[PDB]
């Protein structure tokens, strides 16, 4: 019966959303002409992609029709590109009647939202290119991508591009106290900091980590731990432990803090994720910050590999008690 | 029935630790609209009993019941496989990391029939049916993404539910739409005092210094403590302070084994040392727990600034491990490569 | 079935009084107005009129002229009024498993024509995307029937082929032209439509098409309905291609500065333009090769770069490889600059 | 329409990096010319071996060798020193009382050889002789009932006894069964009525066509009886029912379990099961009577096949079929039919073997069983080859062919026997001079570990032929491993690669030939040293010995470099502890058996400490008394050690 | 499938040596009245690795084609990266210089060979080539990890440059 809150607090027309000012002007002059060409909407995630061009299509069909004739697609299927190949053949294949009782004739083509479009390589990219020029007049596509670069030549040179610039700390922290105060959720504004902090301007990822946290702790107040565990965020002090063991050159003390971090039930993704935002942004020398970095590098891909988590960080914190004692 | 299961909770309210984290599940339940769990933890910190309490506060005590059936999929590459399955009227339980890069050959099909199920039993209690995903940190890349499009096309049809012990190896997808319910390991006091309240209930009596002595053996392990602590019941009919706990067999097999590669730098001992490592990799002993037992009795004959290397190569062959099919070589590069460089280190 | 009206409606269907469909404007229609491949079109001539067609293997790059080349042997080889009955043109995109080659192929191979008397011909497009045992098929058909019909493979890439069907057929590969024959085609086009390109607007489309002529028409269409001139910019902007200026900037910041300041710029510039770490890979490694290194130092370089590309494939942390590319100039080129 | 395209970007003014140039450094302005001036290849002319294996000389007379063998009969005396060889080898076997049958037996040709020795009667089954034991009386006790009810049809004019109608036979492929049943049904005089899967087998059409067998008599009870009419549609004798491959299931056999079912409720006469697959009957339901057949030895299936060849006038070597029956994991008929195929064909190769424990040897039956006598010249043995060092291209490529033929399997050549064909001593398990000795065996020790480095390369970062853990998990797992063959029509319609099969299995087969001769060589040249530190009086010559099993000496290469009955019992002995039905619910697999699986050994320890001891017997009810059903055997199983 | 095998008896065959393909060569040439030269002969050989089919295939294109049977004809009528070229590359990658072999390598890339006949042409000459038996040995090994690295997706000029490299650093470096 119930919604999410990230899909069900959208902008419900186009100019209902904020930060884009050129996007949104030429997007209404696609809507004028109820000529809507292909597009190519790329930025960070959680911008508003998605949200705008839903929007779009709900100016452009009926609420009733605009269901019917979008199709939301993901470009990462693991059975190949013939599936969604066959997939969007036969959803523009059917022709079923619909019309607005407001007046207005509905225009005949179809909508794709097909969403990792960078995901895709050289070839299915080419085999999209084909589907594409097939269903050139029936049904008229969007790609939702991270990177414009990441999109092969014939489909980027067809579809109008739109960078979605990613969006301020202080709108975020305004539209999530707007969700706040609107779902009677009673959270303090440095909570709201922290979670756009720790969303990294990800505001999809805060209106789901703020509904989890709604419906996790039962009506009382959204504290900063609550958040912290939700987003699986290490707290800091664990981060300066390593590091102290790291600097302190024994080995024993460095095995324990890495046992306690691990026996916590902390990941070492985030573990690496957070000892690489702490290396690049530090007074370190710009050879150890290379071979840390590196060392971080080669370790997340082992990790990615499916490697054990208390030798690869056992290994990382070694190289960096090498780098921290080979100075002094 | 061991202490293990005999007195494991059923409910929220009887858990002894993390008891804020039960609170918050309860509330989540209580909810009506609790979204698919992403549980993680370490070996024995007791994310299976929270999982059964969640399951116990969704549906009836009926959850209580289980039953075993094995379903035979067809995998497109036309060869079918068969795989075993805890079930209930109202949830299901499944390990697809048994089919190896076949897994996404159970999690496409079966968790499709739950849906079935789900358009064809009716109880009018919850619209949907938990499926239990156990060692989903083994799944592959396809596997994983099978789950992603999974979960997103039978989102309102069921609920899922993914254990494991590393979220490192699951997709950022996968994580991005799951709430991460954290279940850290006890404390050396939890474990005592869960460890003094299950001799209670069997009539018992241990001292605080036996009941310490087993929460520290045990490296924060529940399951391996209340395991232990039924062998010390078994050694003896009164616990006294003094009582030995046994130790594990294959732990002291590798202890002797790294012994003998410390002891003797050879081609000879490299070779017993395989035929050691074979019989332990034969006894069902995963390969990733016979480097870390290794690497854990090899530090303590090591040197300070060897420490480091051994490591380093430790890590290094267990990426390998990872990589490849048969552990046992990279199992013997690592040992005859630490025997090396203890030779070399022992010439100087 | 079908799959065929869609073709045939498509041949002539232009709005003809506002779309410009600059790729179908300029199609060969026989042998002698294909200007590429001279070596190939020649032997297959010197094959047909000798009447010792061989089964054929035409693979390469899409769009280098393999499907209208075959096409106009066929319409030269045989009329109109039995083109038909003895002519048969299948692809891989009317799959339903095997059953297309113990089907259509199978008939239409074992028996002999209709109205004409001669040899048959069987088309086959992406003849990859078969599995092994259709190719396995498809071989045994070709062996028994190889003296009543001929058979045309077209396919993408020649490793998909099992060696029995690459060895019953001559291969014969369409490659890239050479970007300077090229030009020739694009001032004519220019010539011809009234466009304001610059010389380097002229580099920038040979390099990004990699001897492709409908890619290139694609790209010279869009940039001039787009902007009404092109440059090197204004291609590349319409492309979302790295500009060589953003690459000579990332080179310059990661060869000048510190670790942290041209990490913070670079970050920013992918953000600002939308750039991948593996296209920035891509065009770094280009302007490896051009810039005077060390053989050291390029060796270090190719190395590292060649295993952060592999490691962005098994889907890692963008942020922790791009602070590897870093890492890996910070390693070497710094410190010998500074030296 | 034709609309145009635009690339809207959120271009501000200003940031200092929406418009930026090229930097005026020196560094990156002076860009090298690019030069495609490539050497020209028509000046140079490919010479004859450039790139490939080519001599100028060829080599005449060595080969094209004609065997023309003609083998005379064997005499008495020297089948009597052969058998008594065979005696020698096999101690336990009774060689007696199996010649003079394989003699009538034998006593141009039309059959294979799997027919021609097929064993008639029930005692000439090698090996599981509990199942046949079993059988033989199940159908001693069942022939007593039809003989029973004939009595009483004359005369006219079951708790206790629990015969059940069926059995369920399930064991490998080629151990036996059918030749077991088929052999008891001619002992006892039953006519058997097969049911194959080669055959049409529908519900309807096999109720309707047998029932009346079960239910019935026989028409023709004297004369041609013992006969095996196959169930097809396009003294007194009892019929028998035969269900060969239940596991085999397809869509046209539609009902064929429920079908079986109703045979199982309302039959008359018996009824086998055959099948391989050990799913099957924990998947069907139903009371049936279980008989397995395990394994059979090797030394005894290797002794009859020494007798099939003793009575064609063939001697060979145990050590041979040894390896042979290893290849062939023990499968009676595949071994049967290739001696057969190596033996009409004219044997192996003739050498003399002086053996009193006479005609010329033949051994050299499992070189040619895996292809390497099309490789090598028949003057040349493997380990010879392996031994000495390769310099010349033509048996550089014989090595490379032989590690490629041997890597299409996913069999590792040079590590199953690597102890057997370095330059080291093996033995069967039961001051400066130190300084050079132990840098001596340090260089071996680092060849050694640099050669399993490059292995464990290989095995991690180069593409393997066939896809490992496929189905299921890695080797050596206990909750799955039952990936029985596909069972449906449908082709598979698959996306894999064939190219990177074939270059990949060249690949690894010339890394690994390249790696092995660089340890061998390293080696030999260390070895080479070793007169100087036996001059000097220390001998390191017992620190390099190579501890191999006896198990493993027996044979001229092995498979693995693992012992597989030992695992095999491990992972049966888990799956019955875990099978108890307390513990039938545990969640995980992983830690379930790192730490139920110890603490249960353990305490089964403990336990038989205590009983060993003589304290009460209330000790003993320790497992039952909290409810533990676990069969005994596996609980004296886990009380024993720790390996 | 397992029984199958079992209720047959498996024969094995292995590739055809040069000699052997080389005779049969001559036999069909000595009855067909075709010219030639060694270097087609080892041309045509090349072309087919242990095959005979391959080998008469290539043999009747080349003299269907020219009608004389030399290696440039040969390498026209199959279009194989040359072995010359690759013999070439690998002598500097030999040699240590980056620069030639990334010039050869840059070559074949923009005549339009794939990265896979590329990377298997290249082991293919590496398997023959004349140095020592280490140097051999980290080249396989590298050429095979490079192989792999293409099989499973990332195939790139920048991966093989990185092998040339790779290759150049063998034996710049102990
Ligand atoms: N070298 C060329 N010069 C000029 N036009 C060309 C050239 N190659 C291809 N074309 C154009 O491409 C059109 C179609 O050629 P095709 O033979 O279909 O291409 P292809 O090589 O078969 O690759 P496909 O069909 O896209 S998979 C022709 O009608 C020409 O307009
Ligand atoms: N133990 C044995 N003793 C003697 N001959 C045997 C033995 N096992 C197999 N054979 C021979 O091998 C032939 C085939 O044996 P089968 O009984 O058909 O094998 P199986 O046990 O039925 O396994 P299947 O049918 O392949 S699943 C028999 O007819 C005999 O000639
Ligand atoms: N510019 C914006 N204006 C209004 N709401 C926004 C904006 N950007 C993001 N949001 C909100 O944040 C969430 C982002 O969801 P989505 O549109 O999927 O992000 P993206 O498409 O960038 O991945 C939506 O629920 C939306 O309500
Ligand atoms: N709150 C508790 N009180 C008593 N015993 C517990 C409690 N939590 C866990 N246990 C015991 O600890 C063990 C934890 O095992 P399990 O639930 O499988 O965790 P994991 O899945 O992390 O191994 C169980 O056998 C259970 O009996
Ligand atoms: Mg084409
Ligand atoms: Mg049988």
């Amino acid at each position: 019966k119930p919604v999410p809150w990230v899909e069900k607090y959208r902008p419900k027309c186009v100019d209902e959303v904020a930060f884009q000012e050129e996007v949104v002007a030429v997007l209404k002059k696609s809507l004028e002409g109820a000529d809507l060409p292909n597009l190519l909407f790329y930025g960070p995630p959680g911008t508003g992609k998605t949200s705008t061009i839903l929007a779009a299509a709900r100016e452009l069909f009926g609420p009733e029709l605009f269901r019917l004739r979008v199709l939301e697609l993901n470009a990462s299927d693991e059975r190949g590109i013939q599936v969604v190949r066959e997939k969007v053949k036969n959803f523009a294949q059917l022709t079923v009647s619909g019309s607005r009782s407001d007046g207005k004739p509905c225009p005949p083509f179809k909508i794709v939202i097909l969403d990792e479009a960078d995901s895709m390589t050289s070839a299915a990219q080419a085999a999209l290119r084909r589907t594409m020029e097939k269903e050139s007049k029936t049904t008229r596509f969007c790609l939702i991508c991270n990177y414009v670069s990441r999109i092969i030549e014939p489909l980027t040179s067809r579809c109008s591009k739109f960078r979605f610039k990613p969006l301020s700390d202080k709108i975020q922290q305004q539209r999530l106290l707007d969700i706040a105060k609107k779902e009677n959720v009673k959270i303090s504004d440095e909570g709201i900091a922290y979670l756009v902090k720790v969303s990294e301007g990800d505001l999809r990822k805060a209106i789901t980590f703020l509904q989890s946290a709604t419906r996790l702790t039962g009506g009382k107040e959204i504290t900063e731990k609550v958040i912290t565990d939700i987003a699986g965020v290490i707290p800091a002090e664990k981060i300066d432990g390593v590091f102290a063991a790291c600097q302190s050159g024994s080995f024993d003390k460095l095995e324990a803090v890495v046992k306690d971090l691990i026996d916590e039930g902390h990941a070492a993704t985030q573990l690496v994720n957070q000892l690489h935002d702490v290396v690049v942004e530090n007074n370190l020398s710009d050879k150890q910050k290379s071979i840390i970095t590196e060392k971080l590098a080669e370790v997340d891909k082992c990790l990615a590999d499916g490697a054990d988590e208390h030798l690869q960080l056992i290994s990382l914190c070694a190289t960096v008690m090498q780098q921290l004692s080979q100075n002094c | 029935s061991l202490w293990v299961d005999k007195y494991r909770p059923c409910s929220l309210g009887r858990l002894d630790y993390h008891k804020e984290q039960a609170a918050q599940l309860r509330n989540l339940v209580q909810c009506g609209d609790f979204p698919h769990l992403l549980v993680y933890g370490p070996s024995g910190a007791g994310k299976k009993t929270r999982i059964m309490c969640i399951l116990r506060e969704l549906y009836g005590v009926g959850v209580e019941k289980l039953r075993i059936e094995h379903q035979t999929i067809t995998t497109p590459s036309k060869k079918k496989i068969e795989i075993s399955t805890i079930a209930s009227n109202y949830h299901l339980e499944v390990n697809p990391s048994d089919a190896g890069n076949s897994d996404r050959v159970v999690i496409q099909e079966m968790l499709k029939t739950v849906a079935q199920s789900q358009q064809l039993e009716t109880n009018s209690q919850r619209d949907f049916k938990v499926v239990l995903l156990t060692e989903v940190d083994k799944l592959t890349k396809d596997a994983q993404h099978a789950l992603r499009r999974t979960m997103e096309k039978y989102m309102s049809t069921c609920r899922l539910i993914l254990c494991c012990n590393s979220t490192s190896k699951v997709i950022p997808p996968i994580r991005s739409r799951c709430l991460a319910v954290r279940v850290p390991a006890p404390s050396i006091e939890d474990i005592c005092h869960v460890l003094s309240t299950v001799c209670k209930k069997e009539g018992l009596n241990l001292p605080s210094q036996l009941a310490h002595r087993l929460a520290e053996k045990s490296c924060r392990n529940l399951r391996k403590a209340l395991l232990m602590c039924e062998a010390c019941r078994v050694q003896q009919y009164p616990f006294t302070a003094d009582q030995e706990i046994p130790e594990t067999d294959w732990e002291v097999y590798l202890r002797e084994t790294a012994n003998a590669i410390v002891s003797q730098q050879t081609p000879q001992r490299l070779l017993e040392v395989r035929g050691r490592l074979y019989e332990l990799l034969t006894h069902c002993i995963p390969p990733e727990i016979i480097m870390k037992g290794l690497l854990s009795e090899l530090l303590h004959n090591c040197d300070g600034q060897l420490k480091g290397e051994v490591a380093q190569m430790a890590a290094y062959y267990e990426h390998r491990l990872q990589l490849g099919s048969k552990a046992i070589y990279h199992l013997e590069a690592f040992v005859a490569k630490f025997m090396a460089l203890y030779k070399k280190f022992m010439e100087d | 079935m079908e799959t065929s009206a869609l073709k045939q409606q498509e041949q002539p269907a232009a709005t003809k009084i506002r779309n410009l469909p600059w790729v179908e404007k300029y199609r060969p229609q026989t042998l002698n107005d294909l200007i590429s491949h001279q070596d190939i079109l020649s032997t297959i001539q010197k094959f047909i009129n000798e009447d010792r067609l061989p089964h054929l293997l035409l693979y390469g790059p899409p769009g280098t002229g393999k499907t209208s080349t075959i096409l106009a042997c066929a319409k030269q080889l045989y009329k109109d009024k039995e083109f038909g009955s003895m002519v048969l043109e299948l692809n891989a995109s009317d799959d339903r498993g095997i059953d297309i080659i113990r089907g259509p192929i199978l008939s239409f191979a074992s028996t002999r024509t209709i109205f004409k008397k001669g040899f048959k011909l069987v088309i086959l497009d992406e003849a990859d995307a078969m599995t092994q045992d259709a190719q396995n098929a498809l071989r045994r058909v070709i062996e028994k029937f190889t003296e009543n019909t001929r058979f045309c493979l077209i396919c993408n890439y020649l490793s998909k082929i099992i060696p029995a069907l690459q060895s019953r057929c001559t291969r014969f590969r369409f490659g890239p032209l050479t970007p300077e024959l090229m030009v020739p085609r694009l001032e004519h086009v220019v010539e011809e439509e009234k466009v304001d390109i610059s010389e380097d607007g002229m580099k920038a489309l040979v390099t990004l098409s990699s001897g492709d002529m409908r890619r290139a028409l694609n790209i010279l269409q869009s940039t001039n309905m787009a902007f009404g001139k092109v440059t090197e910019e204004t291609v590349y902007t319409c492309t979302g291609h790295p500009l060589k200026s953003d690459i000579a900037n990332i080179l310059d910041w990661m060869l000048n500065q510190d670790f942290t300041t041209a990490y913070r710029n670079i970050t920013e510039l992918k953000t600002l333009k939308g750039l991948a770490l593996h296209d920035i890979l891509t065009e770094i490694h280009l302007f490896v090769h051009r810039v005077d290194f060390p053989s050291s130092v390029r060796i270090h370089l190719l190395t590292k770069m060649a295993d952060i590309e592999y490691r962005l494939s098994v889907g890692t942390n963008e942020k922790i490889q791009l602070s590897s590319l870093i890492a890996a100039f910070q390693v070497t080129r710094d410190l010998i600059v500074a030296e | 329409s034709f609309q145009r395209v635009v690339h809207v970007q959120q271009k501000d003014d200003g940031c200092c990096l929406w418009h930026l140039k090229p930097p005026s450094c020196p560094l990156l302005t002076k860009f090298k010319e690019l030069n495609t001036k490539v050497i020209d290849l028509s000046k140079c002319g490919i010479a004859l071996g450039e790139f490939s294996t080519l001599n100028s000389k060829l080599k005449s007379g060595n080969s094209a060798a004609v065997f023309m063998r003609t083998r005379k009969e064997f005499t008495e005396e020297v089948r009597n020193l052969l058998l008594e060889e065979i005696r020698w080898s096999n101690p336990e076997f009774s060689l007696k009382k199996y010649f003079p049958l394989l003699l009538k037996k034998q006593i141009t040709e039309d059959m294979l050889w799997t027919e021609k020795y097929q064993p008639q009667t029930a005692s000439e089954l090698i090996g599981n002789e509990l199942a046949i034991k079993k059988l033989h009386s199940w159908l001693k006790d069942w022939k007593r009932r039809a003989e029973l009810e004939e009595r009483q049809n004359l005369k006219g004019k079951e708790e206790e006894s629990r015969l059940c109608n069926t059995v369920l036979i399930t064991g490998p492929t080629g151990v036996g069964k059918t030749a077991a049943v088929y052999a008891c049904a001619q002992e006892l005089g039953f006519k058997i009525f097969e049911v194959n899967a080669s055959s049409q087998r529908s519900g309807r059409q096999i109720l309707s066509q047998l029932k009346e067998a079960t239910q019935s008599h026989q028409v023709d009870k004297q004369g041609v009886n013992s006969q095996k009419p196959c169930f097809f549609n396009s003294k007194n004798a009892t019929s028998l029912i035969l269900f060969e491959e239940v596991d085999v299931i397809f869509d046209e056999d539609a009902g064929f379990l429920n079908a079986i079912k109703t045979f199982m409720a309302t039959t008359k006469r018996p009824v086998i099961l055959t099948t391989s697959d050990p799913t099957f009957s924990l998947m069907f339901d139903g009371c049936f009577e279980e008989i397995k057949f395990s394994t059979p030895s090797l030394l005894n299936v290797a002794s009859y096949l020494q007798m099939i060849c003793l009575t064609e006038n063939f001697r060979t070597d145990v050590k041979d079929f040894v390896t042979l029956l290893t290849a062939n994991t023990c499968d009676i008929r595949k071994s049967i039919l290739y001696l057969q195929f190596w033996i009409r064909s004219g044997g192996g190769v003739l050498e003399e073997r002086p053996l009193t424990l006479l005609p010329k040897c033949d051994s050299g039956c499992a070189e040619t069983l895996f292809g390497l006598k099309n490789i090598f010249s028949p003057s040349e043995d493997l380990f010879s080859f392996l031994k000495h060092k390769i310099t010349m291209k033509e048996e550089w490529h014989k090595f490379i062919q032989l590690l490629t033929e041997f890597q299409m399997r996913n069999v590792d050549f040079l590590y199953s026997n690597l102890e057997f064909i370095l330059p080291l001593p093996v033995d069967t398990i039961p001051t400066t001079a130190g300084k050079k000795c132990s840098a001596l065996v340090s260089h071996c020790l680092n060849s050694l570990s640099e050669f399993m480095d490059n292995m464990s390369f290989l095995d991690a970062l180069l593409t393997d032929v066939r896809e490992q853990n496929k189905y299921g998990r890695n080797d050596f797992s206990w909750t799955n491993g039952k990936v029985t063959s596909g069972l449906c029509d449908e082709f598979s319609l698959e996306s894999n690669d064939g190219w990177t099969s074939q270059s990949s299995g060249e690949l690894k087969a010339a890394a690994e030939a390249l790696s092995f001769t660089k340890c061998s060589s390293a080696i030999s040249k260390a070895l080479e040293t070793l007169n100087s530190c036996k001059k000097l009086g220390r001998d390191p010559t017992n620190d390099l010995t190579f501890y191999v099993s006896q198990k493993r000496n027996n044979v001229y290469f092995s498979q693995s470099a693992a012992n597989l009955d030992n695992a095999w019992k491990r992972i049966s002995v888990i799956k019955s502890v875990f099978s108890s039905r307390s513990l039938l619910y545990v969640g995980n697999r992983q830690a379930s058996i790192i730490e139920y699986l110890p603490t249960l050994r353990n305490i089964c320890k403990t336990e038989k400490l205590k009983e060993q001891g003589k304290s009460k017997r209330r000790f003993l009810h320790y497992f039952e008394g909290i409810h533990l059903d676990i069969p005994k055997e596996t609980v004296n199983t886990l009380a024993a050690d720790f390996p | 499938i397992e029984p199958i095998q079992s209720r047959c008896a498996v024969l094995r065959y292995t590739k055809l040596t040069d000699a052997q393909i080389l005779t049969r060569l001559m036999n069909v040439i000595e009855k067909e009245r075709v010219p030639y030269t060694d270097d087609g002969l080892e041309a045509i050989i090349f072309t087919a690795q242990g095959d005979m089919r391959q080998a008469l295939n290539n043999l009747q294109s080349t003299f269907s084609g020219f009608g004389f049977i030399n290696s440039e004809n040969v390498f026209k009528v199959c279009d194989e990266p040359h072995p010359l070229l690759v013999k070439e590359m690998i002598q500097h990658c030999v040699n240590a210089n980056i620069d030639e072999a990334y010039k050869i390598l840059a070559h074949l890339w923009h005549l339009g060979y794939s990265p896979e006949d590329i990377i298997g042409n290249i082991f293919r000459v590496c398997k023959t080539f004349q140095m020592a038996e280490y140097l051999k040995l980290e080249f396989i090994k590298e050429i095979g990890y490079t192989h792999m690295k293409i099989a499973e997706g990332v195939n790139s000029l920048l991966q093989m440059a990185g092998l040339l490299a790779r290759l150049c650093q063998k034996t710049m470096a102990p």
